[PDB]
């Protein structure tokens, strides 16, 4: 209940500083003010265009590695049971395993960006 | 009357705020820019007069022309001024962005930066000194302090 | 009479090896940069209170031109146009004629400061040190035309600047 | 150069460089504003004699 | 630079443009007490150099940007018209002050800083080091100066003091007609360079007998510097492409004229 | 950001110089050579001085 | 010199003190002069629910002792 | 009483915002042998309101090609995320004191680079472009590490509780078993918040000003006071990872002025590394991240899992 | 203790300013609060210091004048208000005031 | 082997410290005396209730009172 109050009381004083951002000035719009801005020189082709990615595989690799962290991330908790040596076991097991994965990754230059 | 008494002190607030915190922009052409820089540097330090840089002109309100205005960067220059936000200020800096300088007559240049943009306050030297620059800076300050806005908006 | 910047070998005993390791894992040339960094936080800044406090000139500085008179009233100014032949941006513009009691004066004397180009070659050229350009750099204006010095801003500029430009040509004229 | 002892210290330490000895402020060890009048020399050709311009 | 610049207003007058080294020699003396003043800047700038260099020369991420970045082979260095640092950063031992030498500069000890990877932190480390022997220079400078006049005493081409152009009718001839006509050069073309702090700065001069210059073509090292720019940012990104015109030092009132 | 081509316009400071210098004399030509390479002023100066 | 940058900082200080002492308050004024009670565990919640319904004014913080019973 | 309590958080650490970035200016005008401002207040104390009314009499300039719903909605969810962050913060009792606070933490970091993304897309301009897939590929290098970090001091903690973590060092400081971790997290979290050597997306010298480019006055304000939010929670943050005080269950103000100047001295810090170093080239950021930090950061993981278990000191979950 | 010094001189330096009135006055239109051994004070009322302790461009200053030729100048101090006979001293063109 | 160890040293020192961090939590609980006191502290957490036991009439072991001697005690850890 809290929670909500203050997030819609956050939104609503970041919301209440820009409709008195947009409202309180005096305006002179016309259409070259509002143009894209490229160094002062008109832009060639729109931003719209596809911006090559040079880091894909990093990229894609990270969605691997962020899960790992949905896995690794309730060790302060595993570590209260009662089968600890186990516990133990299977969580260096984890960490290894991420470890293995960006070892493999290093080695046939993943981590390089092309080009 | 009241109203005149409130917006008179509303304007002196605005114009405290607009002369206060001038953000000019990362703009200069020639060799009044290496002193608009030694203007930057820790002698002279505009920093102290909340005069600080902005790359960008829509984050900028003032246009500080330091330098040489040619023929093939006049609708560079004439973009970028309409790019910043109003209320915008343009300060010429030296003798070529003031009315064409020691390049006047000739083929390639602007004779002055007041045939492209209005022109707020003119900095003479070639260059002006750093100190000469704050000078100018400071005089726009003047003239941005004796500003009627709102006055003139209460009494149209 | 040349020497070879960047042409360093490392040493490979395990001391040094070890002493870079710790330079990289524990960042001693970075820790060495917030150092002077810090060390300049704690100086005097060499920021001058301007306006109240300016920046040293000399008395052979540029500035804002003058025209000068003799110690009598009578101004200095003989119409020789050697300013404007000398002139690199061509500012100056002389038109002349004798004056009525027959004295070669100027009727002209016109400096664009928006073309001048602030050299001084006007007052070395000079013969009878009429034309200088004095100490004044504080003079921006609001508009451009007040840029446009005739005869007559000129002289008042001597008259306003000449208890200044005096002194400074007395100042440097042995040097001249 | 009004830097206290313990500033300075720390100053010296935080640089590693003597600091006091080479100031980048300026002081009364630098030149007159106001200086003597110089007597300037003279050229080769500021002669009376064997001072022939073609020669 | 704002202690130099009060050198240049001091010794001309100007901060920046001086108009004061002339044909000829230069225009005016030095007043009294600059050069002292120019021992104490001089005794204290080391010290300067030696912090600037603390806060990049041995930083990881000065040279994480600077070491494998736009490195230039020789014989492309050469072809491409560079010269200066761009050569000496590639490790060609070229400096027109050692190898054409002009007015003194055979006359002062100094060495010339070479660079072996070609890349911008050779060209950093020789411009750091040039400073350095810049300092050298101006202790040579300053211990050897000696006593004379500052203009050629052929008073046809450089104007005659003002203490004689108002007593001497000869004097007074020459001060008109070279305040107003000017000296006239003999017909015929020149291509002088010298070793400006950029590279080989050249003026092709042209004259035809007048007093002005029928043609006067000024070689600029950043011109052929920022033509090699296409070449230099080959493989890089955004971020080492202004690393590369950073170590190309443009001035572009050269560049274009 | 890979960067494929570098093609620097220039010509946006082209003020024409050496044409204004072929109109005037070589002591008004002097000025221009300080406002070439406005970092290095008097190497110009020394330059186009040991020309003339 | 230096010691300039000390009024701004310190303006800042009080900037960054004011919250959380104030929370610190506003957890005395909400709940009676004491800590405001930390329910991390359903335990907790059960015992804080327990107090709101044997205060008899259906405050948590409102606590009753050895004067309630006999 | 509780909107009290949220609006008398929520406005000091606006004036905290406003004066640090007079604190910015003026410690890096010392740092750079200059003055910072000290003309439109005395010694500059007025220059951020100055700064503040400037911004918001300034013409707004929505741009011609923009998006602009994800226009307006970048710097309010930027300035909403930037306020929301410091909630469960123990100052020595947050505002919303969660279990799992730490997660609440990193997930409201992990939404606040929409914020910057949006306005990169939206802003249709090819440097606010740039800047996007910058912070794209700048936060996909932090987060890699900013989780394992965060995990491996955590295991001496025995939970994702923030105010628990005072309990944790009520004896020695946790700089103190896990500086190698401290130290990385540090990095880490430079990098996370878009401050030098790590800039990256607002790149002067790269870019003109990368994602906010096109944003003026007014919208720009609040990515401005919403970055300087995100510093001043961060080095909070870490100050209750790492350097976490004393605190008396009477005397809470003890705890208050303890922490307030240690996480000063580290914004100081921020700005006297802003104030020193080169930038990274953004691909020498992520062959940092993962090439140097994550391989250790791994290997620090495995050492904090069994670590406890070796020392028979795993920390309590209660 | 060289602190206690410290503290001695910016409290002499509220007395050289004729109290804390003085002391908010030329705080607040100088921004700098340090006294100076008054070298000078031209007809309108410009008053101008010395200081050799100073570094060179601080050892010289001058307070202006709150009124010249009309013009209210309290709060809108000017670079062209010094007159030319202080412009040699106050730039440094001489030694001499 | 101090030759390959020293140039890995001298080239990654990161990987070297990575390694051998992790070398050690792999092969150090194995080889510490405090790791079945992990255990025995885990399992000697009373998370649950201890669920009391009818009474049948031969359960010697088991006490009838907290306070009884027999029944499991936690006095190596008040000590360790
Ligand atoms: C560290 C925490 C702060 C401790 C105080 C401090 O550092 O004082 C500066 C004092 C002097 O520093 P300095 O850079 O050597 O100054 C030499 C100048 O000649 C000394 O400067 P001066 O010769 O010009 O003396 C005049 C000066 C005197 O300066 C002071 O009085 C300093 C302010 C003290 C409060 O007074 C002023 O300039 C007026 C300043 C008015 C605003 C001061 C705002 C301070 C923040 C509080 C709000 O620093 C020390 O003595 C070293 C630090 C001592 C720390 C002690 C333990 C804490
Ligand atoms: C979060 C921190 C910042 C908070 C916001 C800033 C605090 C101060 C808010 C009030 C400032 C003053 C009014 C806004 C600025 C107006 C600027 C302007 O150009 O005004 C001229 C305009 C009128 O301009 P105009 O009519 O002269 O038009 C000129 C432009 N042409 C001719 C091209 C169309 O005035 C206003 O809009 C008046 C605004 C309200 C004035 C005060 C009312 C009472 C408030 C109590
Ligand atoms: C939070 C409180 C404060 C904490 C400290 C932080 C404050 C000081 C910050 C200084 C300014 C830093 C600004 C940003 C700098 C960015 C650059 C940077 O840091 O790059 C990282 C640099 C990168 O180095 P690099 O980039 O030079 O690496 C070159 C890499 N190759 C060769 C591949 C090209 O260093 C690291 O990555 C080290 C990370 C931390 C190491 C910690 C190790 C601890 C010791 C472990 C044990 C060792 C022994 C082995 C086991 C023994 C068992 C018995
Ligand atoms: C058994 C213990 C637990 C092991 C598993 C857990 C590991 C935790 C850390 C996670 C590491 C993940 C990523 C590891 C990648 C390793 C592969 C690699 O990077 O190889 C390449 C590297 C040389 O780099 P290069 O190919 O030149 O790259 C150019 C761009 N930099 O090649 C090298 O630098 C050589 C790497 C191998 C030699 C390292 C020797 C370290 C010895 C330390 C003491 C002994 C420790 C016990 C382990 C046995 C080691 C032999
Ligand atoms: C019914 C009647 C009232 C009607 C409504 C008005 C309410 C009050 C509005 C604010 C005050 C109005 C007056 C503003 C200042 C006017 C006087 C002025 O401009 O004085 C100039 C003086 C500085 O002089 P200067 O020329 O700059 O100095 C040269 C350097 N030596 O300037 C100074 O010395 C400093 C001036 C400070 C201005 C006030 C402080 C800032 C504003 C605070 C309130 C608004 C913002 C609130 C917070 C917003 C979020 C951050
Ligand atoms: C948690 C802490 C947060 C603190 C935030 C604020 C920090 C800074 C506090 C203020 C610092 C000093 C400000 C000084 C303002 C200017 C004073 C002054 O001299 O103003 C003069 C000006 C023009 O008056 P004039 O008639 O020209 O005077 C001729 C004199 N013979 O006349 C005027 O300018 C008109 C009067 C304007 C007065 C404005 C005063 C500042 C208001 C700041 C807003 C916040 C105040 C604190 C709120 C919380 C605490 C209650
Ligand atoms: C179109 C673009 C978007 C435009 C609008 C943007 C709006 C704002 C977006 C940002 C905010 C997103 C909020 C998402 C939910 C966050 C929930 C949360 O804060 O959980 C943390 C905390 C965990 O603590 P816990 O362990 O439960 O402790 C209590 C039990 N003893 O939980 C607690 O302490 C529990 C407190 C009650 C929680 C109520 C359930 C969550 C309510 C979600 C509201 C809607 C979220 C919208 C997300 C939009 C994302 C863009
Ligand atoms: C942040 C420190 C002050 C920088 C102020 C730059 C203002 C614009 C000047 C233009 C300029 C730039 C960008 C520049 O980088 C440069 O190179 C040295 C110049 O001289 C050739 C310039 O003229
Ligand atoms: C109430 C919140 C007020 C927020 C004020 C935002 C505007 C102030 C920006 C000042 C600034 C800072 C701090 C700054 O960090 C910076 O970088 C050096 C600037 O120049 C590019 C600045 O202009
Ligand atoms: S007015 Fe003159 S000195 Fe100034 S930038 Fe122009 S050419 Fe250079
Ligand atoms: S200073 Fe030079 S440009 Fe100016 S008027 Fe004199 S001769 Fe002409
Ligand atoms: S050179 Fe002197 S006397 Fe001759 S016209 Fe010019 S100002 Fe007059």
């Amino acid at each position: 209940m809290n929670l909500m109050i203050t997030l819609l009381t956050n939104f609503t004083l970041a919301t209440l500083l820009v409709t008195i951002a947009f409202w309180l000035p005096q305006l002179n719009v016309y259409s070259e003010k509002t143009s894209p801005y490229e160094c002062g020189f008109d832009p060639m082709g729109s931003a719209r265009l596809p911006f090559s990615m040079k880091f894909f595989l990093v990229a894609i690799t990270f969605l691997l590695f962020d899960l790992e962290i949905a896995l690794l991330l309730p060790l302060p908790w595993a570590s209260q049971t009662t089968n600890l040596n186990t516990m133990l076991t299977m969580a260096l097991l984890l960490i290894f395993l991420l470890a293995v994965s960006l070892a493999y990754e290093w080695t046939q230059k993943g981590l390089e960006w092309t080009e | 009357s009241r109203g005149e008494y409130v917006v008179a002190k509303l304007d002196d607030l605005i114009n405290w705020a607009r002369r206060s915190s001038l953000w000019p922009m990362t703009f200069g052409l020639a060799c009044c820019a290496v002193e608009m820089m030694h203007m930057a540097a820790p002698r002279y330090d505009m920093d102290r007069f909340g005069v600080v840089f902005r790359a960008s002109p829509r984050q900028s309100d003032v246009m500080i022309v330091a330098g040489t205005l040619t023929n093939k960067m006049a609708p560079a220059l004439r973009k970028v001024y309409d790019q910043m936000p109003e209320p915008r200020y343009v300060v010429s800096m030296g003798s070529c962005a003031n009315g064409g300088g020691y390049y006047h007559y000739s083929y390639s240049v602007v004779r002055g930066c007041d045939r492209i943009v209005p022109v707020d306050i003119y900095v003479p030297g070639c260059p002006p000194t750093a100190e000469a620059l704050l000078y100018g800076i400071l005089q726009l300050q003047k003239k941005i302090k004796r500003e009627k806005r709102l006055r003139i908006w209460y009494r149209r | 009479t040349y020497k070879y910047v960047n042409l360093r070998e490392p040493s490979m005993d395990m001391k040094s090896v070890t002493d870079r390791a710790a330079q990289t894992l524990l960042w001693t040339e970075l820790i060495r940069g917030l150092g002077m960094t810090l060390s300049y936080l704690f100086r005097e800044p060499a920021t001058i209170n301007y306006p109240f406090e300016k920046g040293p000139l000399s008395p052979r500085f540029r500035g804002e031109h003058a025209l000068r008179r003799y110690p009598s009233g009578e101004e200095r100014c003989i119409a020789c146009k050697l300013c404007e032949a000398v002139c690199p941006a061509q500012a100056i513009t002389i038109e002349a004629e004798p004056r009525a009691d027959g004295s070669r004066r100027t009727t002209r004397y016109d400096i664009d400061m928006t073309k001048c180009i602030y050299c001084g070659f006007c007052q070395e050229a000079c013969p009878v040190d009429a034309i200088v350009e004095g100490p004044n750099f504080e003079f921006s204006t609001e508009t451009h035309e007040e840029l446009l010095y005739n005869k007559e801003k000129l002289l008042n500029n001597g008259d306003k600047w000449e208890a200044e430009i005096a002194a400074n040509i007395q100042a440097d004229y042995l040097y001249r | 150069a009004s830097a206290t002892r313990l500033i300075q210290g720390l100053r010296n330490w935080a640089s590693g460089r003597d600091l006091q000895a080479k100031l980048q402020l300026r002081y009364q060890e630098i030149s007159k504003r106001t200086q003597p009048p110089p007597k300037l020399p003279v050229g080769p050709s500021h002669r009376l004699s064997n001072n022939y311009y073609c020669a | 630079r704002e202690k130099m610049f009060e050198f240049y207003e001091r010794v001309s007058g100007a901060r920046m443009h001086a108009a004061y080294v002339r044909p000829g020699g230069v225009h005016q003396d030095l007043p009294l007490g600059l050069m002292d003043d120019i021992y104490e800047f001089s005794k204290n700038f080391s010290l300067r150099i030696d912090e600037l260099e603390e806060m990049l020369t041995n930083n990881r991420i000065w040279r994480n940007r600077t070491v494998d970045i736009g490195v230039v082979t020789a014989e492309d260095a050469l072809n491409y018209g560079f010269s200066g640092v761009m050569l000496r950063g590639s490790g060609i031992q070229w400096d027109l002050r050692k190898t054409q030498p002009y007015d003194v500069y055979d006359q002062v000890e100094f060495d010339v800083p070479i660079g072996s990877r070609g890349d911008c932190y050779d060209r950093y480390l020789c411009r750091v080091e040039e400073m350095r022997q810049s300092i050298r220079i101006i202790s040579q400078c300053l211990n050897k100066m000696p006593p004379g006049e500052i203009k050629v005493d052929d008073a046809k081409v450089s104007p005659p003091k003002r203490a004689e152009m108002k007593t001497s009718m000869e004097s007074l001839i020459h001060h008109f007609k070279l305040y107003t006509e000017g000296y006239q050069v003999p017909p015929g073309a020149t291509y002088t360079a010298i070793e400006a702090p950029k590279g080989e700065f050249g003026v092709y001069l042209v004259s035809d007998g007048s007093s002005r210059p029928y043609r006067c073509k000024i070689k600029a090292p950043g011109f052929a510097h920022l033509a090699g720019l296409d070449k230099m940012s080959k493989g890089h990104m955004l971020a080492d492409v202004v690393a590369i015109i950073g170590t190309q030092d443009i001035v572009f009132g050269e560049v274009d004229r | 950001e890979m960067v494929r081509k570098c093609d620097p316009h220039i010509g946006l400071l082209h003020r024409g110089t050496e044409k204004l210098i072929e109109y005037k004399t070589y002591l008004q030509a002097l000025p221009y050579f300080d406002r070439l390479d406005y970092v290095s002023m008097m190497c110009n100066e020394q330059a186009y001085s040991l020309a003339v | 010199m230096w010691f300039e940058v000390l009024p701004g900082i310190a303006v800042m200080g009080v900037c960054l003190f004011i919250p959380g002492m104030a929370t610190a308050r506003i957890h005395r004024f909400s709940n009676g002069g004491r800590e405001k009670r930390v329910a991390h565990y359903s335990y907790q919640w059960y015992l804080m629910e327990r107090d709101r319904r044997v205060s008899g004014v259906n405050r948590y913080y409102v606590s009753k002792g050895l004067e309630n019973i006999d | 009483m509780f909107m009290i309590n949220v609006l008398t958080l929520i406005i000091p650490i606006l004036l905290a915002v406003a004066f640090l970035t007079l604190v910015e200016r003026k410690v890096l005008g010392y740092m750079q042998f200059r003055k910072g401002p000290n003309v439109v207040g005395p010694y500059g104390l007025l220059q951020p309101i100055a700064d503040a009314i400037k911004l918001f009499i300034k013409e707004p300039l929505r741009p011609a090609t923009s998006s602009i719903s994800m226009f307006i909605l970048a710097p309010i969810l930027a300035l909403t995320l930037a306020l929301t962050m410091w909630i469960p913060l123990p100052m020595p009792y947050p505002l919303i004191n969660m279990n799992l606070g730490v997660l609440f933490m990193l997930a409201m970091s992990s939404l606040a680079v929409y914020s910057i993304l949006w306005s990169g897309w939206a802003s249709n301009s090819k440097y606010a472009l740039i800047g996007a897939l910058r912070a794209v590929a700048q936060t996909i290098s932090y987060e890699v590490t900013l989780a394992i970090i965060l995990l491996s001091v955590l295991l001496m903690n025995g939970s994702f509780t923030l105010s628990t973590l005072i309990i944790t060092q009520e004896q020695v400081w946790l700089i103190f078993p896990a500086w190698p971790l401290a130290m990385m997290w540090f990095i880490s979290t430079l990098a996370e918040t878009n401050r030098a050597p790590f800039d990256l997306t607002e790149g002067e010298s790269e870019l003109v000003s990368g994602f906010n480019v096109e944003y003026a006055a007014g919208p720009f304000a609040l990515f401005f006071m919403a970055e300087y939010a995100n510093i001043i929670m961060m080095n909070i943050f870490t100050t209750t990872l790492f350097l976490g005080a004393f605190h008396n269950p009477y005397m809470p103000e003890l705890y208050t002025i303890n922490f307030t100047i240690k996480s000063l001295l580290l914004s100081i810090t921020f700005l006297w590394i802003r104030a020193s170093y080169p930038r990274f080239r953004y691909d020498q950021l992520m062959h940092l991240l993962w090439k140097n930090f994550l391989p250790l950061t791994l290997a620090l993981c495995m050492w904090h899992v069994s670590l406890p278990i070796l020392l028979s000191s795993i920390p309590p979950q209660t | 203790m060289e602190l206690l010094q410290v503290l001695k001189r910016g409290l002499q330096q509220v007395s050289g300013h004729g109290g804390l009135r003085g002391y908010l006055r030329v705080l607040f239109r100088a921004n700098d609060v340090r006294v100076g051994t008054l070298v000078g004070e031209d007809k309108y009322g410009n008053k101008y210091y010395e200081d050799n302790k100073q570094f060179f461009g601080r050892h010289r200053w001058v307070i202006y004048t709150t009124e010249m030729n009309g013009k209210n100048t309290f709060w809108d101090v000017d670079g062209s208000m010094v007159p030319p006979e202080w412009h040699r001293w106050l730039h440094c063109m001489t030694d001499d005031p | 082997v101090a030759a390959f160890l020293k140039n890995v040293w001298a080239k990654e020192p990161v990987l070297v410290a990575s390694f051998a961090i992790a070398g050690l939590a792999v092969i150090l609980p194995t080889l510490s005396p405090y790791t079945k006191y992990s255990l025995m502290i885990n399992r000697a957490t009373p998370y649950n209730y201890p669920v009391p036991l009818r009474d049948d009439g031969n359960m010697p072991d088991v006490p009838s009172h907290p306070q009884d001697p027999q029944g499991p005690s936690l006095e190596w850890l008040k000590r360790l």
